[PDB]
């Protein structure tokens, strides 16, 4: 979910 | 022993995806003010420490890179993560475990990534300091500074226990299961019994509450004392519910190979 | 310096469910022909080589456990692939590695994995195979094997590019790669020149993008440092074959490592  | 547990050795987040953190780190970089703002040089030395690490090459981080790389994770909130995902991927390489985990200058590190638990905290920052903590039992000085920090990780661990957050519950489930591989290893129990237990209570995510099983289940193997505490604390009766748990099918025998043992 | 290459260890395939994997062998097991059927001892064996690697313990399979898991894998190729699953798993570790990868039993060991790698056979045995194949990558003997096997590897392997899943693909790309860190950290040149055929001809067909990173990481290990390697890369066309990748805007990481390889090329 973090990235990009 | 059996295909779940005991652990020997440490669980890691391990998945390498250093063309995004780059990615992601310059541009957030290129958000900050100027005088917080890491220059060229900087973003190539983090570059190369990426590169190290992803092609595990011989050639050893430098001083210089960690320097750097200490500024990254001191960054404001808003924009840390990326430097924390490449602290997290770094930290398990003897150079990088060592230089920030030894005895007289990790009580520093630590104290930092613990401030970056606050539960008001950017959910992406509790979540990689969260993975980073997982990833330096892999070493001798990251797993002697968890222990003698553990008091302060293991209260904050226990205060992201709320909300739905599935990822950060997969990680305080292993950083209970790299604290049980530990005192397995060793002859404390009792607290990382509480720890577990308080967390399986609340989380949600079948993923989490496998490894806080397997937590469980390797925290009491060949310790006759610890099967008699569980035993005599009714642990079991705690547990039972997730010996009919269906799917994935790993969470109830890892239950019942516990309740075995009970 | 790049963050995609020149790799100096073996890319692997180190994800595990020993439940679901466990799960299937003793389900097909019982579909087996009755002098195939694996004994309740033997599915104990097994179960205990899974334990050891799962839990990263630091004693060895037994050698009654490891002929257990050669039995395991000669079983009838349409129930196999569990037993190779555990293979695929165990040939990381030293022990396991050196006892079937070593210079007296190696290539008893390779022919039969080559045997499933028959396009005409099982897509699971011929994935887990080469999951298998890399894996050994890791340890000495197997390293060893590979290089002496592997002209006939390649060869076989190469079979495969035709009518194959994207897991097939990714598995023989993690092949050219894992080859390419042995021929970058000691240069054989009719080794490197095989490994850039199997590369361009998995690179005319291939498009899973992960499959396609992969092969790019070999090509960029193998021309790395070595003037002949971009010579025979360039005789191949696999210059004028890459290009195609400069455009690829998801994941970056494909168009980001062409770009460096085109700078060598
Ligand atoms: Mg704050």
């Amino acid at each position: 979910d973090l990235y990009g | 022993m059996n295909i779940y547990f005991p652990k020997k050795e440490a669980v890691t987040f391990d998945q390498a995806n250093p063309t995004q953190i780059l990615g992601k780190l310059k541009e957030l970089n290129g958000t900050a003010p100027e005088e917080k703002k890491l220059t060229e040089d900087d973003l190539i030395l983090l570059e190369k420490i990426l590169s190290l690490i992803c092609n595990s090459s011989s050639e050893k981080p430098t001083v210089q890179q960690l320097q750097i790389l200490w500024k990254a994770i001191n960054c404001p909130e808003d924009i840390v993560f990326p430097a924390l995902d490449i602290l997290r991927l770094s930290i398990k390489h003897p150079s990088v475990n060592e230089n920030f985990c030894n005895e007289k200058e990790g009580a520093q590190f630590s104290s930092h990534l613990i401030n970056l638990l606050n539960p008001k905290g950017k959910p992406a920052n509790q979540l990689l300091a969260l993975r980073t903590f997982c990833n330096c039992f892999v070493g001798q000085a990251g797993q002697k500074l968890m222990m003698s920090q553990r008091e302060s990780l293991m209260s904050h661990a226990i205060e992201l226990k709320s909300g739905s957050n599935k990822n950060i519950h997969i990680a305080l489930a292993t950083l209970a299961l790299n604290y049980s591989v530990c005192f397995h290893k060793d002859h404390g129990k009792a607290q990382c019994l509480s720890l577990i237990s308080t967390i399986l209570e609340v989380v949600q995510d079948l993923e989490a509450t496998f490894r806080l099983l397997v937590a469980l289940g390797t925290l009491i193997s060949d310790d006759s004392n610890a099967v008699q505490l569980a035993k005599s604390l009714g642990v079991d009766s705690q547990i039972k519910k997730y010996s009919s748990v269906s799917e994935p099918a790993k969470v109830s025998e890892c239950c019942r190979f516990i309740l075995n043992l009970l």
